[PDB]
């Protein structure tokens, strides 16, 4: 918007936290992606020692 | 390090268009897994013959 | 000459109000299957030039 | 020239974006290491390798994309310089009319 | 060394980008500028008409 109409206004507003609470939510997937992760690296350490004792 | 292979190039080929047409580490990577197989074929067959 | 003035500036508000309704239109337009979708720098800065409500 | 300038600056924050999510990819990819967790056996596939700008090319096409975004810069700077002769030519032109 | 070495190159490609498209919104400004000076000069060649 050129000069003066280009104004901080609502529609700002709920852009910018959208925006921020994106950032917020996309980092507790990332970790909660790794913590599912790290619990399927656990299932396959236990199901090479159950195929071992078998 | 077939875990560490697999995943890198898997998520590697989650860039975008312009971007994933292939890389050094790429290259790499795609050579090692081959190498890898060949390894892990040389350690079975001396677990067998043990 | 006044009204010629007044007519000036209310013509250049106007035109302003134009334009703003085209960008603001876009953007209610734009949505998740556009083919011009980016990830900008910097988008929640206040330019300056600003004004308020 | 207003118009040129903003196109050209989509199309490079475009290839900043493309930039951006890369980085984003392939950092996550350094971070990795052998006792690290979060890794998988994914299959062979050609997934792997898709094709729309080799190395050479991507440096190409990204030094296309900026080698155009200077030379919007140039030419708006000599715009704006025709626009400072004109304004001041036309002021004294009519100044002296008027005298 | 060969990731980072990517990591390396397209740090330097985002900064290049980031450069040139901060020059660009500068230019786009001033000449904003300049057009709106422009709209002042048809303002005010209209009273002299």
């Amino acid at each position: 918007r050129p000069n003066v109409e280009l104004c901080r206004d609502q529609a700002q507003f709920g852009l910018t936290d959208e925006v921020h609470q994106l950032e917020a939510t996309i980092a507790a997937l990332k970790q909660k992606l790794a913590q599912a992760q790290d619990a399927l690296d656990a299932l396959y350490k236990h199901l090479a020692r159950l195929q071992a004792d078998i | 390090p077939l875990k560490v292979a697999q995943t890198r190039l898997y998520q590697r080929s989650h860039r975008p268009n312009v971007e994933l047409c292939r890389d050094t580490a790429q290259f790499r990577l795609v050579s090692e897994v081959e190498e890898l197989n060949v390894s892990l074929a040389t350690l079975r067959e001396k677990l067998l013959e043990a | 000459c006044l009204l010629q003035e007044a007519r000036q500036q209310l013509n250049a508000d106007h035109r302003g109000k134009m334009e703003t309704l085209d960008i603001d239109r876009g953007c209610l337009s734009l949505n998740l299957k556009s083919p011009n979708i980016s990830l900008k720098i910097n988008p929640t800065r206040v330019p300056s030039g600003s004004t308020t409500l | 020239q207003i118009r040129l300038n903003r196109e050209h600056k989509e199309t490079c924050e475009m290839g900043w974006s493309d930039k951006v999510e890369a980085y984003n990819i392939d950092e996550a990819c350094c971070r990795y290491h052998n006792q690290s967790t979060d890794v998988q056996f994914y299959p062979h596939s050609a997934k792997f390798e898709e094709s729309a700008s080799t190395p050479e090319t991507w440096a190409k096409f990204t030094q296309d994309n900026l080698y155009g975004a200077e030379r919007e810069r140039l030419a708006s700077v000599n715009l704006r310089e025709l626009i400072e002769c004109i304004l001041q030519d036309t002021a004294e032109d009519l100044r002296l009319q008027c005298d | 060394k060969k990731v980072g070495e990517h990591l390396q190159d397209t740090h330097c490609w985002k900064s290049e980008l980031q450069r040139h498209v901060e020059e660009l919104v500068a230019e786009t400004d001033l000449l904003l500028a300049q057009k709106q000076r422009l709209e002042r000069a048809l303002d005010a060649t209209a009273l002299p008409f």
